[PDB]
């Protein structure tokens, strides 16, 4: 309800790029699974989300490359006796191979 | 599932009829072979089905 003001100085548009624009590493999925679906299943995609699917949908034709970051959190059940330190497997399936089913 | 279109045929008919002399059989065979050329190329390495 304040109608404050402030002088603003500004130079430079090296922050308005495309590349830093698209370039923010965003949450695309977040999914929970027990110890025994099974496993972690998922097709990389963009849309998942509302805000980052109309950040990429002002344009047309986007090419790029995809980093991907996994952090994995555990949480346990019912005594207690620590948080183990399970190994995990991440793989990437092209296009154009199977899937894993179990 | 997608798979790929058809990418042509290769068909071969019978012009004419074949002619043997009464000495040679009656029956012949004919076979094909494939190759491909320098300008082939490949990508994108997988697992074939094959077992």
């Amino acid at each position: 309800a304040i109608q404050t003001r402030a002088v603003i100085n500004q130079h430079g548009t090296s922050e308005t790029l495309v590349e830093n624009f698209l370039g923010r590493a965003a949450l695309v999925m977040m999914k929970d699974f027990e110890y025994k679906q099974n496993f972690f299943k998922w097709t990389i995609n963009t849309r998942s989300y509302v805000q980052l699917r109309r950040k990429f949908e002002l344009f047309t034709y986007i090419r790029f490359d995809s980093e991907i970051t996994i952090v994995p959190t555990i949480r346990l059940y019912t005594s207690y006796s620590g948080l183990p330190n399970l190994t995990l497997q991440a793989m990437f399936v092209p296009v154009g191979a199977p899937t894993p089913k179990s | 599932k997608s798979i790929n279109a058809n990418v042509g045929y290769v068909t071969c008919f019978m012009q004419t009829n074949l002619i043997v002399p009464k000495e040679a059989a009656t029956s012949t065979y004919i076979i094909g072979f494939a190759a491909a050329k320098n300008d082939f190329s490949l990508r994108l390495m997988r697992d074939s089905p094959d077992i």
